[PDB]
RNA sequence: CAGACCUGAGUGUGGCAGGACUACCCGCCGAACUUAAGCAUAUUACUCAGCGGAGGAAAAGAAAACAACCGUGAUUCUCUCAGUGAGCGGCGAGCGAAGAGGGAACGAACUCGUUGCCGAAUCGGGUCUUACAAGGCCUUGAGUUGUGGCACAAAUAUCAUUGUGUGGUUGGUGCAGGAGUGGCGAAAUUCAAGCGAAAAGCAAACCCGUUGCUGAAUACAACCCUUCAUGUGAGUAUUGAGCCAAAGAAGGUGUUAGCCCAUUGAGCCAUAAACCUGAGCGCCUCAUGAAUAAGCGAGUAGCACUGUUUGGGAAUGCAGUGUCAAGUUGGCAGGUAUUUGUCUGCCAAAGUUAAAUACAGAGUAGGAAGACCGAUAGCGAACAAGUAGCGUGAGCGAAAGUUUGAAAAGCACUUUGGAAAGAGAGUGAAAUAGAACCUGAAGUCGUGACAAAGACAAUGGAAGUACCUCCAUUUCAAC
RNA sequence: UGGAAAUGGGGUGCCCCCACCCGUCUUGAAACACGGACCAAGGAGUCAAACAGACGCGCAAGGGAGGAGAUAUGGUUGCCAGUACUUCUCUCGUACUGAAAGGGAGAUGCAAAAUGCAUCUGUGGUGUGCACACGUCAAAUCCGUUUGAUUUGCCCAACACC
RNA sequence: GAUGUGGCCUGGAGGUUAGGACGAAGCUUAUGGCGUGAGCCUAAGAUGGACCGGCCUCUAGUGCAGAUCUUGGUUGGCGUAGCAAAGAUCUAACGGAGAUAUACUCAACAUGCAACGUUGGAUACUGGAGCGGGGAAGGAUUUCGUGCCAACGGCACUCGUA
RNA sequence: AGCUGUUCGACUGUGAAAAGGGGCAACAGAGAACCUGGGAUUAUAUUCCAAAAAGAAAUUGCAUGUGGGA
RNA sequence: AACGUGUCGCGAUGGAUGACUUGGCUUCCUAUUUCGUUGAAGAACGCAGUAAAGUGCGAUAAGUGGUAUCAAUUGCAGAAUCAUUCAAUUACCGAAUCUUUGAACGCAAACGGCGCAUGGGAGAAGCUCGUGUCAUCCCCGUGCAUGCCAUAUUCUCAGUGUCGAA
């Protein structure tokens, strides 16, 4: 949300130093390409019940559903992208949110209107 | 002023078995008797301070800095000084490069990425964009973290016209009434690749004036004179004319063979 | 006696002062170290410390000013005058301005006292008008021991009367637009090739090249020989194909990203008052423009003794005390004292005033940064830093990067041990990345192997030799 | 064509010879003179102003600002605190002397006026002095010349007397 | 002591030319080559894990062996001096991981030592101006119970004002 | 049960007389109404104890009732 | 022999170097840009389901209210709704709360002390018929420093001050 400036020290304290609601649009990921025809829009920032694949890392090509956005650790959470403790219990795995692409919308009222504001025709 | 010096920091003087300097006062704390004030302390204060009188300007003489301008003006109109410089002029068409004024209605850097392909000027914006990386140094910490070649430079009459080449990396545009000799000769080097829109490059008659003809803008400004008519000693050398006032070749005395001379008179 | 008004108390009612900040600014007070190669005048310095007082600036400011001209024209500031053929100075060390000139700023000007003509027309307080109205009515309450109106050089009347037209700064009432603030708001590949070795190259300016060619990595893992094992995290890299640019902007993301994300712009929406707009625009109310002589700031200015300050020198400002005017050679200034007489400029002893200027250890709310420092540096403080700790106190005042990893996946389980831990096993690309864990130096120490070696302290120089050498180079057939 | 043959380098020991402890004041230090256990990081001719001389650069009897304005820019997050442009000013010179009032520098010719006249293409004169120009000698020439000296003319820069 | 050096080196800047995940800086060296030297370069790392080299110019908080130099760490002395005032403890049982802890040989000694807390006995000391029971100043949870033994109580601890 | 004068309390318009502002400074001076028993604790106790308070008191400040004056 | 010495490989101790940098320092700019008796700055105590410090806040206490924004906060727990407002969370601010002090101001103070006026509150004794009322005691709000200015439906006074009437 406006970070980027000509001082790298003042753009950095910004990003990392960012309050939660801007913390929001800074973990956004792009839409699938079928999303994108949809609703005109290029990326929508992710939250709770959202479908996702994942594009990058090792759990690449991984598809399911965001379970948490922490926002503090600036990962989201993905039901099926977990791994195995050292007691055989299971963790999730945070994956950054440009990392992954939405395949699936959970739309709100109030969701639906940043989709229309957002659209580019 | 006071970094270094914020502490009380007496010297403890001769009868006590150490150095004679500034000592932290007080006690209760790793500080308390440390040596102070002083350039080899640490934590003390450096030698000689910074201050904000330093000169950091300089003034240079108006004729010095118009001669500069026209020696890199010059320089920028041979081919040999400007592929000397580094830049990739081997397909443009003529030196100096003058292209129709045209160029100023485009209005899509798409167009003004056609034309620079046309008169072979991506040469060395290419050249530019290959070279982009991160700073070798401690400036990329500061707000130099990137570093890039130079690239041609597209000399306009006016401030219009330059919409579609602003966002060309590598492309760096100027103004005919004010040419910067910092971005004439970059890194203090004779040899701009420039490329002249047409208006602009009939301008200059009347901005820099004749040798004998003063300038329009530059009040009583006229190009310095030539210190060689000819400036090619070379071939006044090799002339007739020198040729036949030469002092006459001689034979030399044959070369030593291999075998040593005969030292011993006797 | 009452009663008054003069002076002074008490109480009720409505208010104000007080302290903080103090970088800059205004008033006072005020050193010494230091320099003079000693030191006392001088210098430091009209500075530090001390005591008061304001503001967003302060202070100054509308000629009792310069000049000496063909004259300029409030103040403040800048270059310059000028480190001065000014001046001050044990005439030493040193110090040291002003007019003019080029500029910044400037709608820059007003108010009282006095003198003339009036004379309560004034001010508070009640109540009314949508109103603590710059309005009407009332009011002895205050004021005649005088507050208010008119005219005094940018001037030549004002004061009626009807029409004329002006005030958004007279007060009620209410209607716009904008600026400013807050929110929202842009493009284009997560394209193709998959892994120790071609996700690499070569065709030696440009083109050929939208083309041709192809592997000295049958890799390496430690004395070398077999056999059996084990080893490559994530593509912001490379290569090929594209695409966006009025956007290439420099931040994030598991490597170096215009096209993964945020951003980078026109624009859109919403607004207490204030601000800007035919001094924005209506209504009521209230204000308002046009068509005869006289004075002008008194314990003041001067002067005299002291004392201080100044470049100011027979005294540049000022302070104390003494003495103290003029206004019918009127007064002050004209940078060598006096007595004269001509000339020039101005008219002190009340007051207000914006900008240009400072912020030399200040704050509030935001921005731009940098040829700066890079954790013994840069602020004392990159961190629960004016903290922990110290002193009766005034005060003094640190050390310290949690940079493990891409992710905690932070070592389940077995075995020895009381435990701490050890030996295995696991996660991880890597635990010799195992928890204040990136790298991990020097110095010092342990251990294995080896070289030897008397006591010449050891080290050191030059020449050899014995033994070793994961070093380099050369040679290997009529060479 | 190999755990190889040489040559050089590196390591360790040993012989024969050499060989006082570094820094520092000092006439003189191996000193019974002072500072010296080890290592890492840190640590000392700097910035500003006035003047001068050498060297580089621009212009030259003229050189140059400064402050400030103008607009490319009345634009841009930034680049751009830069660059480009201007000055009847100011400054340092072109003239110096005197304490000041004040004065204020050419040559030649003719002549001797207490401001003398005339002309102006011109080192005030003299001695010594680069190059250059006519020659002249000595030496060497590959016979084209070149390298030394030197007479005279003009002497530049300088130096010395008027 | 002066000066010169297309003389060496360090952090940044303007240019130019390169390198890096097939491994950047940094670090290590019987690791060789080049230079008279300051130094540069290569090799190897069974090191590291992300930046950075050459050339010209600009610039500066630019080179360490020592200042009784500053800060941090280390260090021989050195398992050394010592831990000697206030007399002193002994015994059995219990508690405790703190024992009675053994390839072979071997009956037990000659191969698990030394040290704790509690209780009962023994012995002793303080000796009413007391290692007795109160309070002020000062301290401020040290008080009490349970648990606990990493660090601390300069030996020890199972005890403790930890 | 009502009225006049009369003692004591409250209420007000006349007002004798009282000179010398307001405070702090003693946990050893002045002053100060409680002291035994407890089987009442792991740690407090002249502080805790509840009807047989283990209990016995002493003191303030207000009220009610009885008695004596007014 | 042993101590000791040397060289090399490998371990230890110790935290240099490099790379990194939400910090400092320095320069410049923009403003309806300057606190307080309507009680400031500073100091003290407290507040979370869990909470030492720090941060924020004040008995409405890691905060109430309102606007935007649009699904969190997050170590664990708790949580009506999974969300046009009426309960996410952030950001901002008009409405509010704001303990003891401090210029500190009723008087004092190593005292969480003691008042005077005026409104209340609670009152198991007593009176009334568990209802009312309520002495002593106890709790709370407001006012009450000093000085100055203005003021009085024109308040109450003092003076061998000046008069004027007795
Ligand atoms: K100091
Ligand atoms: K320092
Ligand atoms: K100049
Ligand atoms: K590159
Ligand atoms: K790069
Ligand atoms: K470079
Ligand atoms: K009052
Ligand atoms: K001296
Ligand atoms: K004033
Ligand atoms: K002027
Ligand atoms: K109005
Ligand atoms: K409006
Ligand atoms: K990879
Ligand atoms: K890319
Ligand atoms: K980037
Ligand atoms: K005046
Ligand atoms: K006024
Ligand atoms: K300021
Ligand atoms: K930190
Ligand atoms: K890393
Ligand atoms: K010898
Ligand atoms: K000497
Ligand atoms: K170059
Ligand atoms: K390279
Ligand atoms: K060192
Ligand atoms: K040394
Ligand atoms: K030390
Ligand atoms: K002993
Ligand atoms: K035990
Ligand atoms: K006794
Ligand atoms: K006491
Ligand atoms: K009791
Ligand atoms: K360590
Ligand atoms: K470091
Ligand atoms: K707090
Ligand atoms: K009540
Ligand atoms: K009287
Ligand atoms: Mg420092
Ligand atoms: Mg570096
Ligand atoms: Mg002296
Ligand atoms: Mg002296
Ligand atoms: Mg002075
Ligand atoms: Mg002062
Ligand atoms: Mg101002
Ligand atoms: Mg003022
Ligand atoms: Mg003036
Ligand atoms: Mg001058
Ligand atoms: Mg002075
Ligand atoms: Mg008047
Ligand atoms: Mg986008
Ligand atoms: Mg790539
Ligand atoms: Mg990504
Ligand atoms: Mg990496
Ligand atoms: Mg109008
Ligand atoms: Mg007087
Ligand atoms: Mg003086
Ligand atoms: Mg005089
Ligand atoms: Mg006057
Ligand atoms: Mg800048
Ligand atoms: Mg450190
Ligand atoms: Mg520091
Ligand atoms: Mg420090
Ligand atoms: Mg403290
Ligand atoms: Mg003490
Ligand atoms: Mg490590
Ligand atoms: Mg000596
Ligand atoms: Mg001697
Ligand atoms: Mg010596
Ligand atoms: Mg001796
Ligand atoms: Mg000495
Ligand atoms: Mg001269
Ligand atoms: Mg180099
Ligand atoms: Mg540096
Ligand atoms: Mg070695
Ligand atoms: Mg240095
Ligand atoms: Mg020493
Ligand atoms: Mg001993
Ligand atoms: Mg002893
Ligand atoms: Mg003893
Ligand atoms: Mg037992
Ligand atoms: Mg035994
Ligand atoms: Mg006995
Ligand atoms: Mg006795
Ligand atoms: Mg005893
Ligand atoms: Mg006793
Ligand atoms: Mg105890
Ligand atoms: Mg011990
Ligand atoms: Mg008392
Ligand atoms: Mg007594
Ligand atoms: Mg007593
Ligand atoms: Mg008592
Ligand atoms: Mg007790
Ligand atoms: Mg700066
Ligand atoms: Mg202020
Ligand atoms: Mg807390
Ligand atoms: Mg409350
Ligand atoms: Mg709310
Ligand atoms: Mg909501
Ligand atoms: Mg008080
Ligand atoms: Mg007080
Ligand atoms: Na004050
Ligand atoms: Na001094
Ligand atoms: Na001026
Ligand atoms: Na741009
Ligand atoms: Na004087
Ligand atoms: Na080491
Ligand atoms: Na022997
Ligand atoms: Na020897
Ligand atoms: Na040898
Ligand atoms: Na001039
Ligand atoms: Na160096
Ligand atoms: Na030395
Ligand atoms: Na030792
Ligand atoms: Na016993
Ligand atoms: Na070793």
């Amino acid at each position: 949300a406006s970070i980027k400036c000509g001082s790298r020290r003042k753009a950095r304290r910004a990003h990392f130093q960012a309050p939660s609601h801007v913390r929001r649009v800074l973990m956004s990921a792009p839409l699938s390409k079928e999303l994108r025809a949809k609703y005109n829009v290029r990326a929508m920032p992710v939250r709770k019940d959202d479908e996702v694949i994942v594009k990058r890392g090792t759990f690449k090509g991984r598809e399911g559903k965001v379970t948490a956005c922490y926002r503090l650790k600036w990962v989201i959470l993905i039901d099926k992208v977990n791994r195995e403790k050292a007691n055989g219990s299971t963790v999730a795995v945070g994956i950054h949110p440009s990392n992954v692409e939405i395949t699936k919308l959970k739309l709100t009222h109030h969701r639906k209107s940043i989709l229309e504001r957002k659209d580019r025709s | 002023r006071l970094s270094g010096m914020n502490h009380s920091a007496h010297s403890w003087g001769t009868g006590r078995a150490v150095a004679r300097i500034p000592r932290i006062s007080g006690g209760g704390t790793s500080t308390s008797g440390a040596g102070a004030f002083g350039n080899m302390c640490r934590g003390g204060r450096m030698f000689a301070p910074t201050k904000i009188f330093r000169r950091w300007h300089r003034k240079i003489n108006l004729h010095q800095k118009r001669f500069a301008v026209v020696s890199a003006l010059a320089a920028s109109s041979v081919p040999s000084l400007v592929m000397s410089r580094g830049h990739q002029i081997g397909n443009v068409p003529e030196v100096p490069l003058v292209v129709e004024d045209s160029i100023q209605g485009y209005e899509k850097t798409k167009e003004a990425m056609a034309f620079l392909k046309a008169i072979a000027a991506i040469d060395d914006v290419n050249r530019v964009n290959d070279s982009r990386e991160i700073r070798a140094g401690r400036g990329k910490m500061r707000n130099r973290r990137y570093v890039a070649r130079r690239g041609p430079m597209l000399v306009m009459p006016n401030n219009k016209g330059t919409r579609a080449f602003r966002n060309i990396f590598g492309l760096d545009l100027a103004n005919v009434s004010a040419l910067n000799l910092l971005h004439l000769a970059p890194g203090g080097h004779v040899g701009r690749f420039v490329i002249w829109t047409q208006s602009a490059f009939e301008q200059l008659d009347k901005i820099f004036g004749t040798f004998t003809e003063a300038s329009a803008v530059k009040k009583g400004f006229t190009l310095p004179a030539p210190m060689l008519t000819n400036t090619d000693v070379t071939r006044i050398m090799q002339s007739e004319e020198v040729r036949r006032v030469l002092k006459p070749k001689k034979l030399q005395a044959k070369k030593a063979s291999r075998f040593q001379t005969p030292t011993n008179g006797m």
